[PDB]
């Protein structure tokens, strides 16, 4: 139980970690609001605290996903609506040169936090996935195989998404 | 700089630093974030921020 | 994808209320399914899954506890009214082998192998006991009764004849043969005539 307490903590720092790292990133941020940071490395903070606070006003909708596997929030329209934003923020930036750019940069965030959550069908239904990102993609350009090799990186097996696909 | 690397870009140059970050990613003894990082720049420059391009 | 009956699952766990409802209304809807591949459509898979849930439901029976006997009633002589009509018509229907026998064939492979007799001996029993009551026989219950039994017997008489030629012979001939009558299903025809029990308890005889 003592083991039980200590993983749970490593997800939850790991966590603050990548909410940390992308805070540097984001132009949003002021240094001066460092306070942040301070507040992250402090301390492990409640998952509604991390999620409330931080994910939601940042808008990272891939660190709100993550926690919300953590901690198991199976309710399917919070989770897809979650994942609606994410691709939405995701045209945003695109600009079309970068269709294959794009698609890497795609491929590359979902496969991210697809390994993460994949072990779980909640946040990560694959049935229902799948379409929403053809769908996505399909405004660009297009090459056979596209959307499925990001499962399949994802750490998707061959053959779970064989069957899913041919139903 | 890895994780800001506009201060770089500021101070030295767009040019520099994508010469840097291609140093940076051959660069051998590397972390692999560091590598991968610095390869990001260096083809993809700053997501919604510094573009990485050729201008008529 | 990989095997699952979900309804299965859901109704195997409590069979109190509603759930008994559910469960009603799902036969009901297979049964009319099976008369509605006499009109016909995609008959060949749901067919034979139709079944499938139906044997589930046979067997599971004997532990289940139900609303009450006539609840009890109405259930085992739906399932296997549906049993017994995949058996009769499959031949109709066209297109070639058949879309329902494979849905048949299981029913006759899962009686003639792991064979019990006590969903079937259950309904015997109860029509044994029914109460001589003309109220609330009423004889709405009294006909029900009369259909479990009735809808049993004709079952349990199918599958003598089909048995032998493929020949299975053994075991359900003679369980019928225990029951037969062989005390209680000679007794049978006392009860009522036929208000409802003697000929069909003769005929299997």
């Amino acid at each position: 139980e003592f083991l039980h307490e200590l993983e749970e903590k490593m997800e939850v720092a790991r966590i603050q970690l990548q909410i940390q790292e992308t805070l540097q990133r984001q132009y949003s941020h002021h240094s001066s609001v460092q306070d942040a940071v301070s507040q992250l490395d402090s301390e492990l903070m409640d998952i509604t605290k991390l999620y409330g606070e931080f994910a939601d006003p940042f808008k990272l909708a891939e660190c709100k996903l993550a926690i919300i596997h953590c901690a198991g929030y199976s309710d399917p329209i919070l989770v897809q609506t979650l994942w609606q934003d994410i691709i939405e923020k995701e045209l945003s930036d695109s600009v079309t040169l970068s269709s294959s750019d794009r698609m890497h940069a795609l491929s590359l965030k979902i496969v991210l936090l697809g390994k993460i959550y994949a072990g779980t069908p909640r946040f990560f239904p694959l049935d229902f996935i799948v379409q929403f990102l053809e769908q996505q993609v399909c405004t660009l350009n297009w090459d056979v195989g596209f959307v499925i090799q990001t499962m399949n990186e994802i750490g998707v097996p061959l053959p779970r998404l064989l069957e899913v696909y041919d139903q | 700089l890895l994780v800001e690397i506009e201060r770089f870009f500021k101070l030295h140059q767009e040019d520099q630093a994508c010469a840097t970050c291609l140093i940076l990613a051959c660069s051998t003894c590397d972390r692999e974030v560091s590598a991968w990082a610095t390869r990001a720049f260096f083809r993809y420059g700053g997501e919604a921020q510094m573009r990485f391009t050729t201008l008529p | 994808m990989n095997a699952g009956g979900y309804g299965n699952l859901l109704m195997n766990s409590e069979q109190p209320q509603g759930e008994y409802g559910v469960t009603i209304a799902f036969l009901r809807l297979i049964t009319t399914l099976v008369k509605g591949q006499l009109g016909s459509t995609q008959s060949q898979g749901l067919v034979p899954c139709v079944m499938f849930v139906l044997k589930e439901m046979l067997p599971s029976y004997h532990k289940w506890r139900y609303n009450s006997h006539g609840v009890r009633e109405q259930i085992g002589c739906l399932i296997l009214e549906l049993i017994h009509a995949i058996l009769n018509l499959c031949h109709e229907t066209d297109l070639h082998s058949s879309h329902t026998p494979s849905l048949q064939f299981l029913c006759i492979c899962s009686l003639a192998y792991t064979e019990a007799g006590q969903t079937v001996i259950n309904i015997m029993g109860i029509g044994v006991d029914t109460i001589d009551m003309v109220m609330a026989a009423g004889q709405g219950q009294g006909q029900l009764l009369i259909k479990t039994v009735k809808l049993a017997f004709s079952v349990t008489n199918n599958v003598i004849r089909l048995k032998p030629p493929s020949n299975v012979v053994s075991p359900l001939e003679q369980a019928l043969s225990q029951h037969g009558a062989g005390n209680n299903l000679i007794a049978v025809l006392a009860k009522y005539i036929y208000p409802a029990l003697p000929r069909l308890a003769i005929q299997l005889l």
